[PDB]
């Protein structure tokens, strides 16, 4: 018999800042500061700046040296992590509840009083190369970075990782500028787990009243299309095929989200046939041996990419891609069930609920919602939102993908990988 | 400027090495005594009274 | 009694290189003497060519 | 506001129940709309003989491929269709099958789990298809140096015992195992008093109990009796296994001494000292300023790409040590530093660092028990290994009790002048000689 | 402020001229003995200062070699003597002492 839960408390300060807190009477605390400072905010003269930034969460600040940040946090067994996406940077901090004050202070310092000292920044550049090498060892990452560079001509085309020519070249002044014009009240949200609203709001009004950056969540992503190819020899060809879909939060977005589950996303059963996956069954039929297929769905502030991702043998790329595309085509032509849209619905809804089961995920959903919608939508109403997706909306989403200008990224031995032209 | 070594931790460190430093002195004592056949000291030891 | 012997010997005196050394030095003391007794006593028993000569020539 | 202490008393007590069977049905209710339910079985590979070896691993591959009532592919279709997740794992002492599901789905979730647990339709066509699959898995497993080194470490540490064996078994067993072989393993092992039905989330323990009686009724009832062995202790050996291969570009090394095992209270202190040494990885922010001297020296002199301490618990024994990955010319240095730290902690743990280690553990524990899955897994495992469910309040109490004296006392017992089990893979020309690794397990000043 | 400050200042200006590094075109901070704190601060100097510092020292070593000195005109006037290194060194010391305080706990 657990106590009855609290309700999340939400507040929009008139300067734009958002505050959200939940008092789960947890033994630990999670504090996160979300900022619209993602990679889409870099431009052609400062690429990778937000990567180097992402990596400098512990350089010296005013009122807290590097050594202190490190030792101070480990003394209470706390954590300081920074996580990025093409739209946001999210500095999160965690510790037992008796220690939120010391961790909150450190957080404020990293985000509002960074000094970016020449010699500490110089010492840190090589970490970009290490950090990028470690990420790029998963074929997916190069692919999705190429996918985006191919799909957009703008903002969203930027990568999460520093271009190689920029490694060693980002300057402390560029770091200063990135923070000054992006880490401002109107582009920020402060999420609290295990803390109290008055403490958050007090902190916000005392330390997060900073304004002098830019305004909107956009330079505005121009969708373009076209494709990128990287010859490799990896035995497995990795490929992604996409079209412009819907902006996050819009109703069309949930149609895409459901379409994703009709077609099929991740596996639900350890080593399964993936029976309820339209794509995996459709490729199976014509392809006999190693391959994976998944619907892909990225949704951003002012755009979105939907399609599928294939991993197959160098000689089966064509067949796997072609079959996979044809199967979407089939849903676009109207051949979609009702217990199907239903199952998809149940996979989505349950998946969401499960996605915010832990703190790490709840705080991130809350944080991103605050940043994209300026509000908090409870699970019951998100479920209601998915529930309002109609069969025809899913069919229309499918229809939009088929007839829209495409974007493809592929890496591996491409000798049998189709061009777009040939899809 | 030996103040750098003055604090709680350093004090705990000194206590931790005390039994060891004591025993190392026991070794040096007996060590010299036995090696020089210390007439003064050895007379007290039963069975090592070779006079 | 037998396993616990080598065992106890390790427990109380062997781990700490301290005691390990404290014992060998202390063990060298007793040994040096007990060896010189037996050794000389052995040298005597196989001989008796000097020393009991003293009981004869002097005693004054 | 609610203190940390207070917050621990707030955690609802895990509810226990037993079926007239031996099946312990335990749960921890929360207000979540989601849950995790599952069966934790006392079946591993430490329970298998040299020719059964790979049995359990083989059963896992068949587990979700068809029951008697749910043939070939239907079970998946049901799980997938309700948006649930079906997973499974097997270590050397434990086997689990659990489902992540919407809370209302608890009924079917259980009904399904039972079906998998008792009516496994091990159809020949599949038992045969699985053998080419498991063989494949072995081939990829071979490329994971880390997985190979811990297998090696077990192989030598537990020379001649069943704990020496790997989970997946040797290739010859994978290709020769019969249905009879599997059938026998299940019957010998998957029986009531050796398995726990666990759950965590939005459910009432009554419901759980209703279901346990409903679909798990009829196992060890008319069963018990003759043919149920206990596990014999496993001799830890203290030796070395070096697989030299200059074709790989980084060396993997795994050293450990013998640990006490699950139940020993000594585990808490051991875990605190480990926390003080901690871990490292080349993507860690903050290198030179890290608290752990190992990590800091490691980061500063670029002595490795990663390291991690560990404490693997088995009944009555365990592996206590660290693993690391480094360049061919850094193995020596890395070894020297790691050992230096154990010795230091054995002889001179200061008081300040023990509070860090303690804090690290409280944060790890509480951070780990977050979300239904980890909690359900903790209920299931805990009942299999403690017979009870240890409330956070008690672990805190245990952590709290550790101070420096305890650390240097407890570390000395297991580390000081003890023979390590060493496992080396990669370009190990400079892996120190065992005699010298053994000499580094004590020091002349102390 | 008054006669008093000027007197100390002029006692200082006197020693300075007597110390005589200015005769070799050097600056106070160029003569600083290199230790750990000093090495790090030298390391933290920005490109320009570090370059100037090396040339100054080279000019001097070169003179001290042939045991000549600079024309009077080019000596480094007290006043005009830039403590370029000081702020860096102070921060390096200030950093170390923090580790040192941390090491006591």
């Amino acid at each position: 018999v657990p106590p009855h839960p609290q309700d999340l408390e939400f507040t929009r300060l008139p300067n734009g800042l958002v505050i959200a807190s939940l008092e789960n009477y947890a033994p630990a605390s999670r504090i996160g500061l979300f900022i619209k400072a993602g990679s889409r905010y870099e431009n052609s003269n400062n690429l990778g700046t937000s990567h180097l930034l992402r990596l400098a969460s512990s350089l010296t600040t005013k009122g807290a040296s590097s050594f202190k940040i490190t030792r101070g946090i480990e003394a209470v067994g706390g954590k300081l992590s920074v996580t990025s996406t093409r739209e946001n940077m999210a500095y999160t901090v965690e510790c037992l509840r008796d220690d939120v004050d010391i961790l909150m202070e450190f957080l404020l310092n990293v985000t509002t009083a960074p000094e970016f000292r020449r010699w500490e920044v110089a010492a840190l550049q090589p970490q970009l190369r290490i950090d990028k090498a470690v990420a790029l060892q998963n074929p997916q990452a190069h692919v999705i970075e190429n996918l985006h560079a191919a799909a957009y001509r703008n903002a969203l085309a930027n990568s999460l990782y520093c271009p190689d020519y920029r490694i060693g070249k980002v300057t402390p002044v560029e770091l200063h500028d990135y923070v000054q014009n992006h880490f401002t009240s109107a582009r920020m949200a402060l999420i609290g787990l295990g803390v109290s609203h008055p403490v958050l709001k007090q902190v916000a009004e005392q330390f997060l009243n900073i304004r002098g950056g830019l305004g909107l969540s956009g330079a505005k992503a121009k969708y373009h299309g076209g494709e990128i190819r990287e010859q490799n020899g990896d035995s497995l060809v990795h490929a992604a095929l996409v079209a412009e879909s819907a902006a996050i939060g819009s109703a069309e977005a949930n149609a895409f989200s459901v379409l994703q589950h009709v077609l099929g996303a991740g596996p639900h059963v350890k080593r399964g046939s993936n029976a309820t996956s339209s794509l995996y069954q459709a490729v199976a039929k014509g392809v006999h041996q190693p391959f994976d297929v998944s619907a892909f769905n990225a949704s951003y502030s002012d755009s979105g990419l939907f399609g599928f991702y294939t991993i197959s043998q160098a000689a089966s790329a064509g067949d796997v891609i072609k079959a996979a595309y044809n199967q979407v085509k089939t849903i676009a032509q109207g051949n979609l069930s009702n217990p199907d849209v239903q199952a998809a619905k149940n996979k989505l809804k349950a998946g969401y609920l499960m996605s915010v089961e832990s703190s790490e995920g709840f705080l991130d959903e809350v944080g991103s919602q605050a940043l994209a919608a300026g509000s908090y939508t409870p699970p019951s109403t998100v479920l209601q939102q998915i529930d309002a997706v109609a069969d025809a909306d899913v069919i229309n989403a499918a229809k939009k993908f088929v007839s829209g200008r495409k974007s493809m990224a592929a890496s591996g031995n491409l000798g049998h990988t189709p061009f777009i032209d040939e899809l | 400027m030996l103040t750098r070594f003055l604090g709680p931790r350093y004090r705990q460190l000194a206590r931790n090495w005390v039994p060891t430093a004591q025993l190392w002195g026991a070794v040096g004592a007996v060590g010299l005594v036995w090696a020089t056949d210390w007439r003064l000291i050895l007379d007290w030891v039963p069975y090592i009274n070779g006079k | 009694v037998a396993p616990t012997l080598t065992a106890r010997l390790y427990s109380l005196l062997f781990r700490r290189t301290s005691t390990f050394a404290l014992t060998i030095v202390v063990g060298a003391l007793f040994f040096e003497r007990a060896f010189d007794q037996g050794a000389d006593a052995i040298y005597e028993h196989i001989n008796e060519g000097k020393l009991w000569k003293h009981i004869k020539h002097k005693y004054e | 506001t609610a203190t940390y202490a207070q917050a621990l008393q707030s955690v609802p007590e895990t509810q226990v129940s037993q079926l007239d069977n031996g099946l312990r049905v335990a749960s921890e209710q929360s207000s979540q709309p989601t849950c995790t339910v599952g069966v934790w079985i006392d079946a591993g590979s430490r329970y298998e003989s040299e020719k059964n070896n790979g049995a359990g691993y083989f059963v896992e591959h068949l587990a979700f491929k068809g029951t008697k009532n749910r043939p070939g592919n239907a079970l998946e279709k049901e799980v997938e269709s309700m948006g649930a997740h079906l997973n499974a794992y097997s270590t050397r002492e434990h086997t689990a099958y659990y489902i992540k599901a919407l809370s209302k789905d608890l009924p079917k979730a259980v009904e399904l789990l039972a079906d998998i647990v008792q009516n496994c339709s091990l159809e020949d066509s599949q038992i045969e298809k699985e053998r080419d699959v498991i063989l494949q898995e072995l081939q990829e497993n071979d490329t994971s140096m880390r997985d190979v080194v811990f297998n090696y470490l077990h192989a030598t540490a537990f020379q001649g015992t069943p704990l020496a064996q790997s989970v997946e078994g040797p290739s010859e067993n994978v290709r020769k195992l019969s249905r009879a072989d599997l059938t026998e393993y299940l019957s010998r092992h998957y029986k009531a008093p050796r398995m726990v039905l666990a759950a965590a989330g939005g459910l009432e323990h009554r419901q759980l109990l209703d279901l346990a009686q409903k679909h798990f009724s009829g196992l060890s009832g008319t069963y018990d009796e003759d043919a149920v062995p206990t596990l014999s202790p496993c001799r830890f050996t203290g030796s070395q296994i070096c697989h030299r291969e200059d074709g790989l570009p980084l060396a993997h090394v795994a050293i450990a001494v013998e640990g006490p095992g699950w139940a020993h209270p000594d585990n808490v202190a051991l875990q605190v000292a480990n926390a003080i040494i901690g871990h490292y990885d080349c993507t860690y922010g903050g290198g030179a300023h890290l608290s752990s001297p190992l990590a800091s020296i490691a980061a500063t002199n670029k002595l490795c790409q990663s390291f991690q301490t560990f404490n693997i618990c088995y009944a009555d024994t365990g592996l206590l040590g660290a693993h690391f990955v480094c360049d061919h010319m850094s193995i020596d240095d890395m070894m020297f530093v790691l050992q230096g730290q154990w010795m230091r902690l054995c002889t001179s743990a200061t008081e300040s660092e023990v509070l860090r280690g303690k804090n690290l553990l409280r944060n790890a524990l509480v951070s780990h028990l977050d979300g239904t899955t980890p909690v359900c897994e903790d209920i299931g495992r805990s009942l299999l290994t403690y017979g009870r469910r240890i409330p956070l309040a008690e672990w805190e109490s245990r952590i709290a009790e550790v101070d420096a004296r305890v650390v240097r006392e407890v570390c000395s017992k297991y580390f000081y002048d003890q023979c390590p089990a060493v496992a080396g893979f990669g370009p190990i020309e400079q892996l120190p000689d065992y005699n010298r690794i053994r000499s580094g397990m004590f020091w002349l000043r102390f | 402020v008054s006669a008093s400050s000027r007197w100390l200042e002029g006692i200082r200006k006197w020693y300075y001229n007597a110390a005589g590094f200015n005769k070799l075109g050097l600056m106070r901070d160029d003569t600083i003995h290199e230790n750990d704190d000093v090495k790090e601060a030298i390391r933290r100097l920005p490109e320009n200062l570090y370059d100037d510092r090396v040339f100054r020292i080279k000019r001097a070593l070169d003179l001290s070699m042939r045991q000549q000195i600079l024309p009077k005109e080019q000596w480094t006037k007290y006043e005009e003597d830039k403590s370029y290194l000081e702020p860096y060194l102070k921060e390096v010391i200030r950093e170390r002492k923090e580790r040192e305080e941390w090491a006591k706990k």
